[PDB]
């Protein structure tokens, strides 16, 4: 039999091409490998994590190297407002001379790509000023990548493999990760800001060669050890400070100004220094909570066992959950993806409205790409969070050990949960779509005053509570007599209120009826996607149509045409259907973010306010209007620098449409077609001398759903990425 | 049973009859679990005893002309010095928190380890009013009824001040001046549509 | 010291785009087809 | 009942007292695998042996009037160029250390080049083994004291001691940690 | 808001009354494809007081089925 | 090879055996049902996984179950 | 404020209440961790890293070992600097 795959004898004995495809697709499902034990499972995962870490630091090293080698960082730092950053050089032998000239720009030697990832603003903010600064960082991270790779090898060796119990010491790992991984890293990052980043923003060079002889503050550590910590907040950078120079600069290293630096339109460095110092203290303290070898602290099992409501409303409460969580990796992975997935959305939300990197706001293409980038990644992570929660129920859930606790009771009323999610999705869809169609008919008939425009009073009321005085609610921070206004009036409100009432920045943009409709469409996306994913998990173990679904696994094709038909009945298929709704939801979010910002960046916000209340406005004034430059990247008269995005735009449409083939036409058609191809090859003279070793067959039922979904997603992403960058960059960049 | 909160109703089974101050009032059945009721029984007495001290203290300050209960801690803000009965006190806010935190931790920690004692007696009853242990039923009923009354009164102090801004004694004087024109129905706050 | 030569793309782009893929595909094709002893 | 680092503390089981300087000090229980404790014991001496020479070298250089301070020696230029020094050191140290490791694996003791143990003068006994560790530990603590005192006081070891002796209460860690601008502004 | 809910509850309550009415018949399925118009008109007019009738069913406990009389999948 | 299991709720209707298009199943004597016969799966190496047997089983839930497993020339239904 | 008085004063209070007030309560809650049981039952190096290999015995009558001193001393230092830092914010110009 064939060697590959070495981890499954069932695959290795398959004489068809399914062996190749399935061998690739089951490589990282360690639990399903032949001869796998629990202890070997954890040691492989530990080794794999070292590999991922080494790739991350190597990928970062490659970015640093190419910007220094081929970028214009040293030129960009001089005039960041009027210089486009360079990502890397182009050496494409297929280029013609017009293409070579078209992509030559920014004073570069030859063709180059413009960066959109914002690394220039990030690196410039944290104190990098020269190409040699980037070169040393690149070599340092390449070395760090090597060390992690060695550690991955080291801990696979006979005397360094941790035992199974080592991976299940929950109290000790939480203490270290909270205090050391989070707390000390944040404390160390405060050291960089106080010692390097802040001085570099004030025109003083601090490097490894002189940082031991430079005083971060004129009073060196006397305020710190004497408790007079307020001395570090005196004489902050003035409003006239020019970033990177000593004119208008101050001396404070810890402040709470609370606003935006007037020139860079980004958060103050002294606030970001005090921010990281504050959480570092909290995280170091929080890391002394759990039991270890020293006789103090909590044991997490005791905490869970205690929290049972005395009235029996939650049944057994949280009894038995410690083993349920501590023994299942899919439960832990589901909690990790759900938490990280939400934080990825939070990063996108807060970075566009509280830009932390100098000159990030004015780079419109970078801001658009960064928000879209992280929202699409958050969407994928959330779908994975529910997928592994569904896998937990099939593989790791033990009904006997979870008898009567909160987890078991979720399955008890799963129909109630699914029924109510179904109602909310239907309600939002009916009325959200209905109002849009009503407004479209009114616009078509020429009566824009007959449409249903509902003021977002609840959201506009929140903005009033934060100090936005436009709506006249005179509430909390919007009223100058409230205690909330008075108490903070000496710490951060003067800066915060100044920024929130500036209508040229993205801090709490003004909202109207156009924002009301879009937000309710977003809710429909979240609820429907949750409905599909939640049903896939709660029904994973069985249903009326298939009472014993657990016996078949997480992913199987179907149960056949009997009992009416069971296509797409597994929990794997519920995730597969939910990915479509995730893309649809994130699409609505990113269209909404992009259109509301393009109108702001052009100064004509009225277009969004007027055209966003009906769906023809989106198609006409957003998709059609902003495609004009994209599709002219190359035309019968020539081409320009946008021809790559024009080409990638159609490239996306093609991959997307190809995915329809794997989703619409199913296996039986193709297997019978391949059988005539097998006949044709064998009877053809001069070709039947050559022969195959793996019998050709059609893709499997499950494989084609993944292959179709992969093409659908890739085409989805590449089409909008090309349009997002091209429309934003051509308009302003 | 000390009475019936809702005449004609049926007393809850889970409320023992001899429990002091038992009027059968438990619309939400919060005391259904015996263990929970035991904790609630202690908390009511402790809450009432603190409320009785607080209401007595709040009224005493304003009756003697030393301000209202709400203005008392303003010296620690503006920069003035503390005063008690007009006698100047030599401590400042940060110092006061030190004595209170240590003092209250000792007393409350000592009470906490007693495991739910609510009628200690002994050194806490020097005059021997409850030494009998048989006639204490009325005294326990009197304590809880005055305790519940004090708890309602203090909520009145907080609620009334948040609406009109005047002290409890000043509010009483204003009600008597114009009972029909000065009450909760005339705040402009309590009833939005009046 | 770090700056690579100006001719680096001329060698590395064909090397990583045409040469290494050819050897990688040949290595993988032989590996998957290889039969167990 | 040997003396222990903490009064009235029975030493942990994994520490038997056989090793030299065994005071039962292992609050984190790092040494509990017999295969690692033997490696750590050898690692303790070698770190101490390098510390003992380093402390003597810093003190000797200062007492003999060598300049600049021990933390500026690298900046100074010598007969051999700095580029040539490292290749010489790498080859020489690589040879000595590789043979240092090879002997340890075979014998389990410490030695030099091809001799394990390296005791030409025949001085060796449990007392000598104990004295080596205690003097070694003191040097390891001493060297870190030099490094930190250079950071804060920016004075050489003997120089710092003289200042403390001259003005014990006026000059100490309390003074220097609150006068970094003055000392570093000179 | 309260205008729509009255009509929406009217329609839903009338349909629920008809569905319960035919469950007692010999062949309920044939009473659903082929509507019993005389009964439907009778229930159509009585639905004007649905909010009163709906509340009284809730308080008497006949609005909801028992958990033990509803089929559910294995768990 | 796929896995085919017969459970003790079989009533011996023989419909699974008739439905099977590869003669994988057969009927054997039994005493656990009125028909005094039970379905058997002696030749699962020829099973292709069509699940026609499950379509034909009257009992609820099924008394014959097919669990698709390792693939081969026979189970993949190849004539080449 | 004088740091020596505030920091030492707060530490003394937190050590005093810890030794004399909450020592009994703290020990009882520590036994609630005994009901669950030990973390691991093994004899490998990595299993040994999860056991109380060293027991910190103390001659104090109440059993106020060094680990307890570090715990209650840390809270006193944390509270002491909070008091000093907040009081420092008074009379601060442009801060
Ligand atoms: C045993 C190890 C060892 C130790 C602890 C030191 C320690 C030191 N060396 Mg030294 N060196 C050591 C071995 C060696 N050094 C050098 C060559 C140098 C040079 C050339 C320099 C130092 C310098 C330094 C200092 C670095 C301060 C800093 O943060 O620079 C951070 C700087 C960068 C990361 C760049 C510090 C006192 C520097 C010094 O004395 O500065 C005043 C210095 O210029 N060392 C050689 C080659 C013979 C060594 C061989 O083993
Ligand atoms: C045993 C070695 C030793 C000795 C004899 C001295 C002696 C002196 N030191 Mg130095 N020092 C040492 C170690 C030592 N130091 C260490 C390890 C550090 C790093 C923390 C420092 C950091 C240091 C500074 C920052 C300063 C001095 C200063 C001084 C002088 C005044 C005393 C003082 O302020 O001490 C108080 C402060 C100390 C840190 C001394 C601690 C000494 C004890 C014995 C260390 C015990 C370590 C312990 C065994 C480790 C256990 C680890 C645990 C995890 C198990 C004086 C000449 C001052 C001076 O005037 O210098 C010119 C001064 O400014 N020392
Ligand atoms: C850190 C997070 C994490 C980790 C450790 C894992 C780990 C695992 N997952 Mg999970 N998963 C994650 C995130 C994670 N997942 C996310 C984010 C999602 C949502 C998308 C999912 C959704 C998911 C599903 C639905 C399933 C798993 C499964 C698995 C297991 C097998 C994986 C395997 O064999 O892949 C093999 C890998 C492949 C076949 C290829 C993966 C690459 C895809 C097809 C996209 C390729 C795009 C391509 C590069 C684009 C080219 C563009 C072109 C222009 C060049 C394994 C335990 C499977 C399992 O067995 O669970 C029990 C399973 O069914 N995961
Ligand atoms: C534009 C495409 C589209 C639309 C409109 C819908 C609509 C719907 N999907 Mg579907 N879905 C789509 C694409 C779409 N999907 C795709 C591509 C996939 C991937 C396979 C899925 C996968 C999917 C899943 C897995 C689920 C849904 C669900 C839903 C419902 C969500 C709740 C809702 O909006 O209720 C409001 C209803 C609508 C907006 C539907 C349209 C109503 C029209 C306008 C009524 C017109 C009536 C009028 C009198 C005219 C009739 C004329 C005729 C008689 C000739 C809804 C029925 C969820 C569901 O069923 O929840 C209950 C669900 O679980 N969808
Ligand atoms: C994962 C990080 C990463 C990525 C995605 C890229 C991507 C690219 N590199 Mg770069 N490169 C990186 C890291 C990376 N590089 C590092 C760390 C180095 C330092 C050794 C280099 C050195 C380098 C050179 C010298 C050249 C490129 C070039 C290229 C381009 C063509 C591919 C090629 O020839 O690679 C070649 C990659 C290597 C020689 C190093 C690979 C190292 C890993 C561990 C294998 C492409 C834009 C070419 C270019 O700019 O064309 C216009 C080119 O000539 N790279
Ligand atoms: C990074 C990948 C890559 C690279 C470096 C190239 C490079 C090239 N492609 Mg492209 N190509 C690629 C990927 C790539 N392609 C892919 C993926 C596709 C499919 C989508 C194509 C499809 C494609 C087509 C259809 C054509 C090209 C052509 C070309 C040539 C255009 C420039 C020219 O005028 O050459 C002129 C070429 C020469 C003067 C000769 C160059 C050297 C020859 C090709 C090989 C010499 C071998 C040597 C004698 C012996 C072995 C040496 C070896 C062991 C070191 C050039 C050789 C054009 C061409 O001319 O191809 C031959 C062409 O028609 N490519
Ligand atoms: C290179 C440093 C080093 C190393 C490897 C060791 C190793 C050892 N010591 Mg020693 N020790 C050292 C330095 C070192 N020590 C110093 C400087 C002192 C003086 C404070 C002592 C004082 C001391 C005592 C009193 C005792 C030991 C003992 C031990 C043994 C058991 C503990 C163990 O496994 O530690 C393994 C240690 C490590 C792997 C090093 C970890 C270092 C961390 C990562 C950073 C520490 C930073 C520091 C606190 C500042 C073991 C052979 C016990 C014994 O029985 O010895 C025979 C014993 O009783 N040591
Ligand atoms: C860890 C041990 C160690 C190390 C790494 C150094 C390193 C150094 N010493 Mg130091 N030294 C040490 C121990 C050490 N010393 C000891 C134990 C003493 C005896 C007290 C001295 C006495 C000493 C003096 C007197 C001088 C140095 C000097 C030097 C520097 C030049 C060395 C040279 O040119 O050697 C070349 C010579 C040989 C290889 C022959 C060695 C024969 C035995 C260099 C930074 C010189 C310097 O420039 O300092 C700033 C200097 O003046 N050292
Ligand atoms: C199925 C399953 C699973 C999964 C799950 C998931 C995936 C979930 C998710 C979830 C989620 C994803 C959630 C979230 C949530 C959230 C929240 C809950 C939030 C909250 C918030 C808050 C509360 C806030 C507040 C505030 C505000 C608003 C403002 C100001 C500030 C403050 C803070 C105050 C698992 C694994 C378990 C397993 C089993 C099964
Ligand atoms: C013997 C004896 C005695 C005495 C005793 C004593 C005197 C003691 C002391 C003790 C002490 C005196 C202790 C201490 C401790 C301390 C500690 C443990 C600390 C800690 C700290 C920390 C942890 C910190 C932290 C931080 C930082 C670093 C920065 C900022 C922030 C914070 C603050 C957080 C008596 C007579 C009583 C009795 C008899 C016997
Ligand atoms: C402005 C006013 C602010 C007031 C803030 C009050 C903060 C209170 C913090 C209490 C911290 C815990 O301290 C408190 O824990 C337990 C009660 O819960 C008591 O300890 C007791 O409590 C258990 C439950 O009642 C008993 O079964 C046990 O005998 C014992 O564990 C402690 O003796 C007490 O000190």
């Amino acid at each position: 039999t064939k060697l590959f795959p070495k981890f499954s004898q069932g695959l290795a004995q398959d004489p068809t091409t399914r062996r190749i495809w399935y061998g690739l697709a089951m490589a990282h499902d360690f639990e399903s490998h032949d001869g796998m034990t629990e202890e070997n499972l954890y040691q492989k995962i530990f080794a794999s994590h070292f590999g991922q870490l080494s790739i991350i630091f190597l990928w970062t090293s490659g970015n640093l190297f190419h910007v220094a080698w081929q970028g214009n960082f040293e030129q960009w730092v001089t005039d960041p407002v009027h210089i486009r950053p360079i990502a890397h050089a182009i050496w494409d032998p297929h280029f013609g001379q017009p293409a070579v000239e078209a992509f030559t720009r920014g004073g570069a030697s030859g063709p180059v790509n413009i960066s959109t990832s914002g690394v220039y603003q990030w690196w410039y903010t944290i104190g990098m000023r020269t190409n040699q600064d980037l070169y040393v960082g690149s070599v340092f991270l390449a070395l760090v990548s090597a060390i992690f790779l060695f550690a991955g090898w080291l801990h696979l060796q006979p005397n360094f493999q941790p035992s199974l119990s080592w991976f299940k010491d929950a109290e000790s790992r939480l203490n270290h990760h909270l205090s050391g991984l989070f707390g000390v890293s944040s404390l160390a990052w405060t050291g960089h800001l106080v010692h390097v980043a802040i001085p570099e923003s004030r025109g003083q060079h601090v490097g490894w060669d002189n940082f031991l002889s430079v005083l971060p503050h004129p009073q060196g550590l006397t305020p710190f050890f004497t408790g007079n910590w307020a001395a570090y907040a005196q004489s902050p950078d003035t409003a006239s400070h020019v970033f990177g120079t000593a004119q208008g600069s101050g001396q404070a290293i810890l402040t709470f100004l609370g606003g935006f630096h007037p020139q860079t339109q980004s958060l103050w460095l002294t606030d970001m220094a005090h921010h990281h110092l504050a959480i570092a203290v909290i995280f170091i303290v929080a890391g002394h909570m759990y039991r270890t070898n020293f006789g103090i602290g909590h044991r997490m099992q005791a905490i869970l066992e205690a929290h049972t409501p005395p009235s029996g409303s939650l049944g057994a409460g949280h009894k038995g959950l410690f083993d349920t969580v501590n023994n299942s990796l899919h439960f832990q992975l589901g909690l990790a993806l759900a938490s990280v997935g939400t934080i990825t959305s939070l990063v996108a939300q807060h970075m566009y409205s509280l830009p932390p990197y100098a000159f990030q706001a004015i780079d419109f293409t970078t801001q658009a790409a960064l928000y879209t980038h992280h929202q699409y990644i958050a969407g994928f992570i959330m779908c994975g969070a529910f997928a592994h929660g569904a896998i937990f129920f099939i593989r790791d859930y033990d009904p006997e050990q979870n008898k009567g606790n909160v987890l078991a009771r979720m399955l008890d009323h799963k129909e109630a949960l699914i029924s109510h999610l179904s109602w909310v999705s239907l309600f939002l869809g009916f009325h959200t779509l209905g109002l849009y169609v009503h407004n479209d008919v009114m616009q078509a008939f020429g009566t824009p005053e007959k449409q249903i425009l509902i003021e977002p009073v609840f959201a506009q009321w929140i903005q009033a509570a934060h100090g936005k005085a436009l709506y006249g609610f005179d509430f909390l921070l919007s009223s100058k007599t409230s205690a909330a206004f008075a108490n903070g009036q000496s710490l951060w409100l003067p800066g915060w209120l100044d920024a929130i009432n500036n209508n040229q920045n993205s801090l709490f943009l003004t909202i109207g009826p156009g924002d009301f409709l879009v937000h309710h469409a977003i809710a429909l996306g979240l609820h429907t996607t949750t409905l599909i994913l939640v049903k896939g998990a709660l029904d994973a173990r069985g249903s009326k149509l298939m009472p014993d679904k657990k016996d078949f696994g997480y992913s199987f094709p179907c149960d056949g045409p009997g009992r009416g038909g069971t296509c797409d009945i597994s929990a794997y298929d519920a995730f597969y259907l939910a990915v479509f709704w995730m893309l649809n939801t994130i699409g609505w979010v990113t269209f909404y973010w992009h259109w509301k910002h393009l109108t702001l960046w052009q100064g004509n916000v009225a277009q969004f306010d007027e055209s966003s209340t009906y769906l023809m406005g989106w198609l006409r004034d957003y998709l059609w209007l902003n495609s004009s430059q994209l599709i002219n990247g190359y035309n019968p008269f020539g081409m320009n620098s946008l021809s790559v995005w024009a080409w990638t735009f159609l490239f996306g449409h093609l991959i997307y449409a190809t995915g329809f083939m794997f989703l619409i036409s199913w296996r039986g058609y193709w297997q019978e077609l391949i059988e005539t191809l097998v006949w044709a090859h064998e009877k053809t003279p001069l070709a039947n001398l050559v022969y195959w070793k793996d019998k050709p067959v059609a893709l499997s039922i499950v494989q084609a759903r993944l292959v179709g979904l992969a093409h659908f997603s890739v085409g989805y992403i590449f089409t909008y990425a090309a349009f997002l960058i091209a429309s934003t960059s051509g308009r302003f960049g | 049973k000390a009475g019936n909160w809702l005449p004609g109703s049926d007393a809850p089974a889970w409320l023992p009859d001899d429990l002091p101050g038992n009027y059968g009032f438990d619309p939400l059945s919060l005391g259904k679990e015996p263990a929970s009721l035991k904790r609630f029984t202690e908390s009511e007495v402790i809450h009432g005893r603190w409320a009785m001290l607080g209401v007595a203290g709040s009224l005493a300050v304003e009756l003697l002309g030393y301000g209202n209960w709400y203005d008392a801690p303003l010296w620690a803000v503006n920069g003035g010095k503390a005063t008690w009965f007009g006698i100047e006190v030599p401590f400042d806010l940060n110092a006061l928190l030190a004595f209170e935190f240590v003092a209250m931790a000792a007393a409350e920690g000592q009470r906490g380890d007693a495991g739910g004692v609510v009628y200690p007696g002994g050194a806490f009853d020097p005059l021997g009013f409850a030494k009998d242990s048989s006639k204490s039923g009325e005294l326990k009923l009197k304590e809880i009824k005055n305790g519940r009354l004090a708890m309602v009164a203090f909520l009145g102090f907080v609620a009334q001040h948040a609406a009109t801004g005047k002290g409890p004694i000043a509010a009483l004087g204003e009600h008597l001046a114009n009972p029909w024109g000065a009450n909760f129905a005339t705040n402009g706050i309590s009833v939005p549509f009046f | 010291p770090f700056v690579p030569p100006s001719w680096a793309p001329s060698v590395f782009v064909p090397l990583t785009g045409l040469v290494l893929p050819a050897i990688a595909m040949a290595t993988l094709f032989v590996y998957i087809e290889k039969e167990a002893p | 009942a040997r003396p222990t680092w903490l009064p009235g503390l029975n030493p942990p089981a994994h520490l038997k007292g056989a090793l030299a300087g065994d005071n039962g000090f292992d609050p984190l229980g790092l040494g509990q695998d017999e295969g690692r404790l033997k490696w750590y014991a050898e690692a303790e001496k070698t770190n101490g042996r390098w510390a003992m020479m380093a402390v003597a070298g810093i003190l000797g250089q200062e007492l003999l009037g060598v300049t600049p301070a021990w933390w500026e020696a690298g900046a100074k230029e010598y007969d051999i160029p700095a580029q040539a020094l490292t290749p010489i050191e790498f080859i020489v140290m690589g040879f000595l250390e590789i043979k240092r490791y090879q002997g340890f694996k075979q014998t389990g003791t410490s030695g030099f080049i091809n001799s394990f143990p390296f005791d030409p003068a025949g001085m060796n006994s449990p007392s000598m083994a104990t004295k080596e560790v205690k003097n070694g530990r003191l040097a390891m603590v001493a060297f870190i004291g030099f490094c930190v005192q250079a950071l804060a006081t920016r004075t050489q070891p003997i120089e710092g001691l003289t200042a403390h002796l001259a003005d014990p209460f006026g000059k100490n860690i309390t003074y220097y940690l609150t006068h970094l601008p003055e000392t570093l502004g000179s | 808001t309260f205008g729509f809910l009255y009509v929406a509850g009217y329609i839903g309550y009338v349909g629920r009354q008809y569905l319960i009415a035919v469950k007692g018949e010999a062949k309920p399925t044939d009473k659903e494809i082929i509507i019993d118009v005389p009964l439907a008109t009778k229930l159509a007019w009585q639905g004007a007081g649905w909010p009163l009738a709906a509340v009284q069913e809730l308080q008497r406990g006949t609005l909801l089925e028992k958990e033990e009389n509803i089929t559910v999948s294995p768990r | 090879a796929h896995i085919v299991k017969i459970y003790d709720t079989c009533i011996g209707c023989t419909q699974c055996v008739r439905a099977c298009p590869l003669d994988v199943l057969e009927m054997v004597p039994w005493d656990g049902c009125k028909a005094s016969q039970m379905a058997s799966a002696p030749r699962t190496e020829d099973c292709v996984g069509c699940k026609r047997c499950e379509t034909a089983c009257p009992t609820d839930f099924l008394s014959v179950r097919v669990y698709l497993g390792s693939e081969s020339t026979r189970s993949m239904g190849l004539s080449y | 404020l004088d740091p020596q008085i505030v920091i030492s004063g707060s530490t003394a209070a937190f050590l005093a209440i810890g030794r004399f007030v909450f020592l009994g309560y703290q020990r009882r809650e520590a036994n609630f961790d005994s009901t669950v049981g030990p973390k691991t039952t093994g004899a490998t190096y990595f299993d040994d890293l999860q056991k109380n290999s060293t027991i910190f015995a103390t001659n104090d009558p109440a059993g106020f070992n060094i680990i307890d001193v570090a715990g209650w001393g840390a809270l006193g230092h944390a509270v002491g600097f909070a008091v000093l830092a907040i009081n420092s914010l008074q009379g601060a110009n442009l801060s």
